[PDB]
């Protein structure tokens, strides 16, 4: 039943590939996401509304 | 990660007894309907038994009604199949399947050839 | 005469109508039921006050008000609302008949959007037929109880036309109701619940429409020498108002689910 | 039996190593360092437009990059292109197969893609000179239905299929340039990064994968959910994404920390998510549901901050404009609604 | 500026004009989903009756479009949600050929209890009836090895059989019918119905049965509107 051991080989090399990647701390990436969500806080017409003089759907 | 591990398979004499167990991890076991399916040598996957989220509704296939008994324990997330008075037509690889959606009464694809929420199976050979 | 029977068929009528409107706020059948109840309410509120009003101006002495002519409006409005509600009942009868009798044809060639159109056409036809006497054709007359005027006995073929119009409408409604009952019995004999409740409600509808709308049509033929002597025309006309009171009930309250609940109470 | 079990145990030890590395790189939760940020308050969006004209349920929708024109695919056999400002129908293309399940709109505005239960991606040309809109190409080669498709430019297109593989096609020749394999279930959605270098795919194996387009190999795998994944979308910056699944839960996965950072769920929510999208800033996560509603989640505090309740059937598709001004929703009651 | 506004209004008017004809032709046809359990030999009857095939027929000037999925993978819990607005799922059951009958029962039970197919009706054609007929007449091709409760089951005093039948073939057919009707009646979650029949490559009037069953389905769908 080579149709199973071959797929298991592909799986184990795929895990070997996905295993060796350097990861940053979760707090660092969380701070990055927060910095992005606050450096664009005023460019979000859904978060903070815009005056009716620039709403195209009024 | 949805993980299902079957245990308890092995060799048995005709008219014997077995108790397959299935340990589940990675999901809320209390929310899903569970199934026991099997594959015989030289055949396809066939449904054997199923039990609901609590245990109030329980169904078996034809050729195991009276002999097999399915049970579940949500305190430790385990599924059990007690097999009584086996026969040489029971030789198969048994799988513990979970059907894909929680809080539902229908379970579509537990018998398909490449279903994802199935286990690896335990061998059960009834020989003399 | 005392305002004991008139007051009840005003109060119960209006309360049943707006009550059935209350549940109509909380497809095409709704667009027909709401229009039927609206026409019933707007017909009672413009006829019952002027007759209730007459009692407290001069007891059994002033048929028409101090006005030079105060009941020609009553008669015209009474005829108009009669034709309006009879055509509005025929519309629902025919819609239900096409819905149960010819499903495929109804599945395509009938849509909800064209449902708002039906109420207005009814008003137009009724207003034309009731402005027909404005063209020097009919004449109104005051009746013996005094508080109600209507088309004059004979001297024209007008009452003939009104009676035969109501007769055609009644015949059509009864025919469509019987055809729907027959189709429901067929589809019950194909199933063996729901069509039980449907038969019960539809038979109630049919027997009520047949018992209290026929007396006016059968009184619009006889000679005015006998029925005016025994004061039966007023009751024959009151029988028409009973259906105007009833239709909101039997159409929006006593629904097949509600009747199944009532039969489960037993 | 022997080599098979040695290889299975090697794979299991590799999984243990990878999980240990993930847990090693995890020291503080997202909601542990963002707890003091000020909440978004209350988001009260209301319906501005309603686009009528479809006969059957709407399966897909896609905004144009000019933030004005919208495309929608219905299972009556219609592909309608609307002008959302004036609610005018700019185009109505009849489809050869009535069972369309997806549709796309090229970032140049010239072409439109659609596919479905016929396992074929039809490419229509909109800007034909002195002609109507006719099928430019037909991309065939998948073995299962097309679940999603997105343009990279006017020449390349990536499609998710029900045969568990993604495909990158060159439209001119009509051949598969690249085949992305690895999923063990029907791939239900995909999402292109802010740049056109990587994408993410979610499948019915409760797993999401990250694919490098230029090479054709899978970078990472994310295994947080516990049921079929129906929707997926990149965070605006491209270093995280979010998925919605059938276990009534949305999740925010991280690309550099290689794990899930936040879970969006409740107790009164027992319906699966059908579509997810981010606002322009990335602070709001809009998610459509099987319970006919949409929810606006504070993407950083995991609190629900509003509801978009205007549909009478299953909310099937969801899309935010590229300037962040409107939110189009499409449901199985044949109506498209713009919210603002 | 204004001229583009008016040209856009004109284009929208033409689009609506064509969409009206399209809506006219769309409401006239009835889409049916032909969903065989697999290995049912139903290719023969769909002959006499690449991702998806379509078959058009016409009964009493009413047009029916029947769809059959072709090159689709084995799992079907995702692409079947497209067929909830279908007027009928025609379910062809390969009764005798085996445990395919239990697989058909499980598929029917999953379709019956699904959240989205909870309002769609099922027309049930138990195909290959004569294969089962000779199988049970021979006394060798038994089904009780798969259904032990086949014995202790008596054909009711109702359920008129065909004069060209044996009591045991009628017994087997009605056993299968009751096995499906158990699932059909045990659940009241969706307002839908099941119309079980018997057919093979011998009866060629199956489109008349589909026509009558769709007529009844539409009648009961209309009868719903008069309530709340
Ligand atoms: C079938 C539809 C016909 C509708 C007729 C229309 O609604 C008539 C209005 C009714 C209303 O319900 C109460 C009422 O008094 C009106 C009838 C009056 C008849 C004369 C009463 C005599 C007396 O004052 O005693």
């Amino acid at each position: 039943n080579t149709a199973s051991i071959a797929q298991a080989r592909k799986l184990v090399e795929q895990l070997k590939m996905e295993a060796n990647i350097d990861r940053i701390k979760v707090s660092k990436a969380a701070a990055d996401l927060m910095a992005y969500c606050e450096a664009h806080a005023k460019e979000d017409p859904l978060l903070t509304p815009v005056p009716a003089s620039e709403n195209p759907f009024r | 990660q949805v993980q299902l591990q079957e245990s308890g398979g092995g060799l048995v004499q005709p008219g014997g007894s077995l108790r397959l167990s299935c340990a589940a991890s990675g999901f809320t076991f209390s929310n899903y309907k569970m199934n026991w399916v099997r594959q015989a040598p030289g055949k396809g996957l066939e449904w054997v038994s199923d039990i609901s989220q609590s245990g109030a509704s329980i169904s078996y296939t034809g050729s195991v009604k009276g002999r097999f008994t399915i049970s579940r324990d949500n305190a430790k997330n385990t599924l059990y199949l007690q097999m009584n008075s086996l026969k040489p037509e029971d030789t198969a690889v048994y799988y513990c399947a979970r059907c894909p959606a929680p809080f539902t009464r229908d379970c579509f694809d537990v018998t398909s050839t490449t279903y994802a929420y199935r286990g690896q199976g335990t061998q059960v050979t009834v020989s003399s | 005469e005392s305002p004991a029977i008139s007051s009840v068929m005003f109060s119960a009528g209006v309360l049943g109508n707006l009550i059935a409107l209350a549940l109509l706020a909380r497809s095409l059948f709704h667009v027909l039921v709401t229009e039927l109840v609206f026409t019933d309410l707007l017909g009672t509120c413009l006829i019952s006050p002027v007759v209730l009003a007459s009692y407290a101006r001069n007891q059994t002495l002033v048929a028409l008000a101090p006005e030079s002519r105060a009941c020609t409006y009553f008669a015209f409005a009474m005829t108009f609302f009669s034709l309006a509600t009879m055509l509005m009942l025929f519309a629902m009868a025919l819609e239900r008949y096409l819905s149960i009798g010819h499903p495929y044809f109804y599945q395509r060639r009938v849509s909800r959007s064209g449902g708002l159109a039906v109420l207005p056409v009814i008003y137009a036809v009724s207003l034309l037929f009731c402005s027909l006497p404005l063209l020097d054709y009919g004449q109104y007359v005051q009746y013996c109880p005094g508080t109600w005027c209507f088309i004059r006995h004979g001297r024209t073929a007008y009452l003939q036309l009104y009676a035969t119009l109501l007769l055609l409408l009644i015949v059509s409604v009864l025919a469509c109701n019987f055809s729907v009952i027959l189709n429901l019995i067929r589809m019950h004999r194909r199933s063996r619940a729901e069509e039980t409740d449907h038969l019960i409600l539809l038979a109630i509808m049919t027997i009520t429409f047949a018992v209290c709308s026929l007396p006016f049509t059968i009184f619009a033929y006889m000679n005015e020498t006998s029925s005016r002597k025994e004061k039966w025309d007023l009751q024959a006309l009151r029988f028409l108002s009973i259906n105007s009171i009833i239709d909101p009930w039997v159409f929006a309250i006593l629904r097949p689910p509600v009747l199944r609940l009532m039969r489960s109470v037993l | 039996q022997s080599e098979l079990d040695q290889l299975r145990q090697e794979a299991e030890q590799l999984k243990n190593q990878i999980r240990d590395a993930r847990k090693a790189c995890a020291d503080a939760t997202l909601s542990q360092i963002t707890n003091n940020i000020d909440p978004v308050g209350r988001i009260q969006m209301r319906t501005r437009r309603t686009l009528r004209g479809h006969l059957a349920k709407i399966y897909a929708m896609h905004w144009g990059t000019d933030s004005r024109l919208l495309v929608s695919a219905s299972q009556d056999g219609k592909l309608i292109i609307w002008d959302s400002y004036t609610t005018n129908k700019v185009h109505a293309i009849p489809l050869r197969s009535s069972w369309v399940m997806t549709c796309a709109y090229a970032p140049s505005g010239n072409y439109v893609a659609c596919g479905g239960l016929d396992n074929i991606c039809s490419i229509y040309n909109l800007k034909t000179r002195e002609g109507n809109v006719r099928v430019s190409r037909e991309l065939a080669g998948h073995t299962g239905y097309l679940s999603c498709c997105r343009f990279l430019d006017d020449n390349q297109i990536v499609t998710s299929s029900g045969d568990t593989t993604c495909a990158l096609w060159d439209i001119e020749t009509g051949q598969q340039t690249t085949t992305f394999t690895g999923h063990t279930g029907d791939v239900m959605s995909l999402s292109l990064a802010p740049d056109t270098r990587l994408f993410v795919s979610g499948a019915c194996d409760a797993s999401a994968k990250l694919w490098d387009v230029r090479e054709g190999m899978c970078r990472q795998t994310f295994t947080g959910h516990e049921s079929d994944i129906n929707a997926i979308c990149f965070f605006p910056n491209g270093n995280a994404f979010a998925t919605g699944s059938d276990d009534a839960t949305c999740r925010l996965f991280d690309l550099r920390a290689d794990q899930e950072l936040m879970t969006y769920s409740h107790d009164n929510i027992i319906c699966g998510i059908t579509s997810v999208s981010f606002s322009k800033s990335g602070r709001l996560l809009l998610a459509g549901y099987d319970d006919f509603n949409c929810n606006v989640w504070d993407a950083l505090k995991a609190d629900r901050a509003g509801v978009l309740a205007g549909h009478d059937n299953r909310v099937s598709c969801l899309g935010v404009t590229d300037d962040g001004m409107a939110v189009a929703t499409g449901s199985w009651d044949s109506f498209l609604k713009i919210w603002n | 500026q204004r001229n583009e506004e008016k040209a856009q209004r004109e284009a929208n008017k033409k689009i609506e004009k064509q969409l009206q004809k399209d809506k006219q032709v769309y409401r006239a046809t009835h889409r049916l989903l032909l969903l065989g359990a697999g290995e049912s030999g139903k290719n023969t009857i769909v002959k006499q009756m690449s991702g998806i095939f379509e078959t058009k027929f016409q009964v009493d000037k009413v047009n029916f479009h029947m769809f059959d999925v072709g090159a689709q993978r084995d799992e079907r819990r995702k692409w079947i949600q497209c067929f909830n607005d279908v007027t009928a799922i025609i379910f062809v059951v390969a009764s005798s050929s085996y445990n395919r009958l239990q697989a058909a029962l499980k598929l029917f039970d999953s379709i019956w209890n699904n959240k989205w197919l909870r309002d769609t009706s099922v027309i049930l054609f138990l195909n290959k009836q004569d294969l089962l007929a000779e199988k049970v007449l021979a006394g060798k091709s038994k089904i009780e090895d798969y259904f032990p409760e086949f014995a202790r089951y008596t054909t009711p005093e109702d359920a008129t059989p065909e004069p060209g039948e044996d009591p045991r073939v009628t017994r087997a057919k009605y056993f299968i019918r009751d096995e499906f009707l158990r699932i059909s009646t045990a659940s009241g979650d969706g307002r839908h119905y099941c119309y079980p029949h018997f057919t093979c490559a011998v009866d060629t009037e199956n489109i008349r049965r589909v026509f009558n069953d769709c007529r009844d389905i539409i009648q009961r769908m209309h009868l719903r509107q008069y309530e709340l």
